[PDB]
């Protein structure tokens, strides 16, 4: 019939850096669901306004899925009102929130010795991300009453890189989190399960 | 905006890329310890050296932001951590000079070889060599050759080196804003900025002679006792009344008297405790030991240890193949890699030795949640104490019985717990007045107080003076015995052992009184108790990021040391040493010596 994307965006074989998620917009589908939990042990299957065990039966316009790559303490913080280095300046997820992240541990895939130096975060902006804004600017984070002219004492660069390697803490380890966010709007839906 | 601001982003861009620098250095040193080789050495040093560029850049940009307009106390402890410049100060040629005095004198004391007359071929090493010499040896002539042949080897060498390590540590710590060296490592136990929480540098050295004056009776009487027993095994060579030969106390420099247990044992009948046997029997190995450890540890409700603990650290002897150096050893790599380096073997004192080393990692995984800077213990003296209250609640025989070591057959007499309490007497309380002394001396002939032509006068007179020992042979001033020690060698604090030992029992009473325990304090143990786990928890996970005042308060409710912790672990000890040294003579008289004739 009418397959579904969601094994595309779950088995992608880089995923995103979490400064720049990687947003794909489900629109036409059958939102088939039996598929999505044989994936892997999820570390995080928490869901936020939908029956998580039974997703059927419920029609929604548009399924919004992010592709990240987080440390394991940072999964908490992809959340509906948390807030810290990650959900302040590289992703926060609206208040009224309704879908559900699922994160799980990607260690043999997404770290190396001598550190992978590919996936980047932002530490230093100037405001607070709002719902669902992703900024990729890679301009420099003047932190004086100074005006700054590149790298220096009080001009700092603001990705900095996660250093994944396959002998850090559960905590530390490179985590790949899909987040799914439905939108109900009045217009022809096409993604429901039956 | 303002300089606080600043200075939060300024510690965020260092509390990261010192992560990452630490951990591919602590990962270094941990692969070259567990793997010795060439390539390792290389890697260890190209990472170490990156380690210390980027704390000097991150120490020029800290001196940028000053202290004195800074609020809040965390910001204000990691930039004086990162503000302090060290040695920098010091010019470039006086710079390598000291560094080059400091390699010259660990190397000297690392390759130190004494040859006796009979063969100049035949040469002993200090370790293992005259250790065992003079720590087994019950031969008066033997002991005295070894004592005084390695002393006039290796202090001869290291006085010039001391000299100028002196004269240059003393310009750098003038250079630092401080009075002298002693200033700069009392330095750790100082805290300001927090009203009724101070502690002034001077005010160690007055808490420690304080501590010292009430811990003077304890020790007067175990030394009473110990000579007592050692004038029965050298008829002729000690004096009632006089003091305990310094190679006669079974160490190189008489820093620890557990070798006297042999001599000085209370009950020669009682069997001691071992549970060796049983070890052997049940078959236990390293990775049993370290899973009973681990239990005890989630008993008092303390965390389980990461997988990756138990993936990559190596707990036994890793053949011959390739070399490895496994002095036991709690790895804190950071980013959440804590591993345990020790060569384990199926002995009770290796058992203790992975329950103190694992009470390490517990304290490391504690703080894990803390900045950078403040990833450590809140004073030198709190990790060693936090790892060896572990060991003591693991020794305990009610601890040994539960987990099946002993039979619960066994009979626990008064004679077993003194000769127990006189054990840990002769390691525990034996070494402070060792240890009070020597810092004692370090501190005044590093503030100048003493002339360098009585360097040993001095020493040898507050020797005698304060822990009760003369030297076999006169000494000039050519000697530098001081200096013959390890730790005074190679540029190491020395009172963190004294506070260790006054903070443990500290520790011990507190959680004690909190696992509702009944009896004597030296028969507690604090296992299947989580309301002392979480007590020791609550101080644990604060770090350093805290005044040690207040970290000490948050488990024994006091702000400072106090001894009367050390003396109750004691009690049943002291009373019968005092009742045994009735008919001897406690004191003693410096003037009497061995070579007076
Ligand atoms: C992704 O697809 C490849 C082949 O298309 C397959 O080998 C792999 O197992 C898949 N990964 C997951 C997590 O299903
Ligand atoms: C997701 O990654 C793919 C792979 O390069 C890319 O083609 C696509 O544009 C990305 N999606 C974005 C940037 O929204
Ligand atoms: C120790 O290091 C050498 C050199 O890198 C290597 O050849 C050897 O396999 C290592 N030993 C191990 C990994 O057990
Ligand atoms: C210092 O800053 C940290 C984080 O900005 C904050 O949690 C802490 O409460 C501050 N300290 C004080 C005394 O306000
Ligand atoms: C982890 O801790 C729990 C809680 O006490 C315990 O039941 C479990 O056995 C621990 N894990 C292991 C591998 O022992
Ligand atoms: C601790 O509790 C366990 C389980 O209740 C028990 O088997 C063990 O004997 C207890 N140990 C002590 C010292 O009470
Ligand atoms: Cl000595
Ligand atoms: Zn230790």
């Amino acid at each position: 019939t009418n397959l579904c994307p969601f094994h595309e965006v779950f088995n992608a074989t880089r995923f995103a850096s979490v400064y720049a998620w990687n947003r794909t917009r489900i629109s036409n589908c059958v939102a088939d669901y039996s598929v999505l939990y044989n994936f892997a042990p999820f570390f995080a299957f928490k869901c936020y306004g939908v029956s998580p065990t039974k997703l059927n039966d419920l029609c929604f316009t548009n399924v919004y899925a992010d592709s990240f790559v987080i440390k394991g303490n940072e999964v908490s913080q992809i959340a509906p009102g948390q807030t810290g280095n990650i959900a302040d300046y590289n992703y926060k997820l609206p208040d009224d929130f309704t879908g559900c992240v699922i994160a799980w541990n990607s260690n043999k895939l997404d770290s190396k010795h001598s550190g992978n130096y590919d996936y980047w975060y932002r530490s230093f902006r100037k405001s607070k991300l709002k719902p669902f804004e992703r900024d990729i600017s890679t301009e420099i984070y003047q932190a004086g009453n100074k005006p700054c002219k590149g790298k220096g004492p009080n001009c700092y660069f603001p990705l900095e890189s996660y250093g994944f390697r396959p002998t850090y803490g559960v905590g530390h380890q490179p985590y790949r989190v899909v987040v799914l966010s439905f939108e109900l709007l009045h217009a022809p839906a096409t993604v429901c399960g039956p | 905006s303002t300089i606080e601001e600043q200075a939060k982003t300024f510690l965020d861009k260092f509390n990261h890329e010192a992560e990452d620098l630490f951990y591919q250095s602590s990962l270094a040193s941990w692969n070259y310890n567990t793997n010795i080789t060439e390539e390792n050495v290389q890697n260890m040093n190209n990472a170490g050296d990156k380690w210390s560029a980027f704390l000097k850049e991150q120490s020029t940009l800290a001196q940028m932001y000053p202290l004195q307009e800074i609020q809040n106390l965390t910001v204000k402890l990691q930039l004086q951590a990162l503000q302090q410049n060290g040695s920098s100060v010091l010019s470039e040629d006086k710079s390598k000079r000291l560094n080059t005095i400091l390699n010259t004198m660990s190397t000297i004391y690392s390759t130190g070889k004494v040859c006796n007359p009979d063969n100049p071929q035949e040469c002993l090493l200090l370790e293992p060599g005259l250790n065992e010499i003079m720590a087994n040896s019950l031969d008066y002539n033997e002991r005295l050759w070894a004592w005084e042949s390695w002393r006039s080897e290796v202090g001869k060498q290291l006085r010039p080196l001391y000299e100028e390590y002196v004269v240059l540590k003393n310009e750098m710590a003038r250079a630092n804003h401080y009075e002298d060296y002693g200033d700069y490592w009392r330095g750790d136990y100082e805290v300001n900025g927090v009203d009724g929480y101070d502690y002034s540098r001077g005010q160690l050295i007055e808490d420690v002679e304080h501590t010292f004056e009430e811990i003077k009776p304890l020790y007067e009487h175990l030394h009473a006792y110990v000579r007592a027993k050692l004038m029965n095994a050298y008829p002729s060579y000690i004096s009632p009344i006089g003091c305990l030969p310094a190679h006669l106390l079974g160490d190189m420099w008489g820093r620890f008297w557990t070798n006297l247990y042999s001599l000085t044992v209370p009950f020669g009948q009682k069997p001691n405790i071992d549970v060796t046997d049983a070890m052997v029997d049940q078959a236990w190995d390293a990775q049993r030991i370290f899973k009973e450890a681990e239990k005890f540890f989630v008993s008092v409700g303390l965390p389980n240890m990461t997988q990756g603990f138990w993936e990559n650290s190596m707990l036994t002897d890793p053949g011959n193949v390739q070399k490895a150096v496994c002095h036991p050893t709690a790895w804190d790599l950071g980013k959440g890699d804590f591993r345990i380096l020790m060569c384990t073997k199926v002995t009770m004192d290796d058992f203790l030795t992975a329950h103190h080393e694992m009470g390490h990692i517990q304290y490391d995984m504690a703080y894990a949640a803390q900045p950078f800077l403040l990833r450590n213990g809140a004073n030198e003296g709190f990790h060693e104490a936090v790892g060896e209250i572990m060991s003591l609640s693991a020794a305990t025989p009610k601890h040994l019985k539960s987990i099946g070591l002993l039979s619960p057959d066994f009979q626990e007499d008064n004679e077993t717990e003194i000769n127990f309490l006189l054990k840990q007497a002769l390691t525990i309380v034996g070494t402070l007045p060792f240890t009070y002394m020597l810092e004692k001396w370090r501190w005044m002939v590093f503030k100048g107080e003493i002339p360098k032509d009585q360097w040993m006068k001095k020493w040898w007179e507050m020797k005698r003076e304060i822990v009760g020992v003369v030297e076999p042979v006169p000494h000039d001033e050519t000697y530098c015995d001081p200096a013959s020690l390890f730790h005074v060698s190679n540029d190491y604090s020395f009172i963190r052992y004294y506070t260790r030992t006054l903070y443990q029992f500290q520790f011990q009473e507190a959680l004690c009184q909190a696992a509702k325990h009944e009896g004597p304090l030296h028969k507690c143990d604090i296992s299947n108790s989580t309301e002392a786990g979480q007590k020791l928890f609550n101080m644990l996970r604060l770090g350093k990021s805290e005044p040690w005042t207040l970290a000490l308060e948050n488990v024994v409710g006091a702000k400072n040391m106090n001894v009367r912790p050390l003396l109750n672990y004691f009690e049943p000890l002291f009373t019968w040493l005092k009742d045994q040294n009735k008919n001897s003579f406690v004191g003693w008289s410096t003037d009497w010596s061995p070579y007076a004739d």
